[PDB]
């Protein structure tokens, strides 16, 4: 999991 | 004191009460009640926050139930594995339905109504995001087509963004952030991921230094970039 | 590998996934499938945590929507008030149904199955708690009867607890904590509240000092006691 | 609101 917006 | 107006106010009471499913419903009423005009920036962001919260709760559960199934399948405990997968199918089912509902709305109403570069990239990025959530759990021929739809939507979003929006624009920056996460996590291609993320970050840095939330997203590109170079 | 067994395991996957409504369902299956035997301490606590989370989400929303209706009725903004109350009715409706489901289960299966002082006080305190949640939003003749049912259940719980359980027992201490909150917040009687809370705290202190979670609850009696003397 | 358990 990586950051997304 | 209009229907559109009252549905928006209800959507905002739903957001405060954290009843996101209802928030989604009120905003679809709004969205399906529009003629040739599009949603305001406020309405569009309300619809988006509603769906994001409805899908995020299921994604959060899917990760938990999935991490457990893997620990248990690893100890060869077969009866618990059947119980966990059956639980996981129930969750995947709600994830497919949630995505299906916003993807149909995007093709039928939102995207056709998009009249400016801001809204077009916004809805196309969204289309890319929900096909990507489908890909996080799908597995075969299904995964391949979710992945293809994803790539197609992001590319269409990036074409517009690149040419009509500033590199410091939060929607363009958020598109780059999500598009590169797609390369990294669905396509397992860390190099295309780092390249895309770094190019967008640099272009923003370049503009800030010459022409003058975009701050938060840039911190996020950086956090992902270092996370990946490890 | 039994039905009871598998329902308990599913209830625990539901708890990890935070799908509390499902957790409630799995535990009712368990609870309705019992003959003359009662729920284990584990099963009873699982049922209780499931209902507490299903009702707490609605209580949290009710407080939010209610604080807004009061701010808005105070600025004389009538159209927003109708919208907020209609939202609030929807929530009160889910609160009545949730309570109705655990209160029916307590009278029909749980309480009749309680064979020891620990379980009796546990289910009677629970019965007191759900009638109290009904009273937090009800208003007239309805409030008076919810308040009466509450007082009756807590008293029955306290009779048993006082004579069969140690004053440091967490269930007895939790009963005192909730029973005194009832005096304070439903019956608006701060003096009966402080008296009951202080007596239970003192008896626990007394026992700890001579005979040797009960720690957390005692901090809570103290936090409420100081909060109230202000 | 007061603490309950």
């Amino acid at each position: 999991q990586s950051y997304t917006v | 004191p209009t229907a559109r107006e009252e549905n928006v106010y209800m959507a905002k009471l739903a957001e405060q009460a954290e009843r996101y499913e209802e928030m989604v419903e009120f905003m679809e009423k709004v969205s399906n009640s529009l003629g040739s005009e599009e949603l305001t920036v406020e309405e569009r962001n309300l619809l988006s926050v509603a769906y994001k919260n409805v899908i995020g709760a299921r994604r959060a559960s899917w990760r938990i139930i999935s991490s457990i199934e893997q620990k248990e399948e690893s100890r060869g405990n077969e009866e618990h594995v059947n119980s966990i997968r059956e639980y996981r199918s129930k969750i995947e089912n709600e994830l497919s339905k949630i995505c299906d509902g916003i993807l149909k709305l995007l093709d039928a109403k939102l995207i056709p109504s998009a009249a400016s570069g801001d809204s077009k990239v916004f809805y196309l990025k969204m289309k890319g995001d929900y096909h990507r959530y489908l890909a996080e759990f799908k597995t075969g021929a299904e995964r391949k087509e979710a992945a293809e739809s994803t790539l197609t939507a992001y590319k269409a979003a990036q074409d517009i963004a690149t040419t009509e929006l500033a590199p410091t624009h939060p929607i363009r920056l958020g598109l780059a952030l999500n598009f590169s996460v797609f390369y990294y996590e669905i396509l397992n291609s860390p190099d295309r991921a780092c390249n895309l993320a770094k190019q967008a970050f640099d272009e923003a840095i370049a503009e800030l230094d010459t022409l003058g939330d975009s701050t938060l997203i840039m911190q996020l590109l950086r956090d992902n970039l270092t996370l990946w170079t490890s």
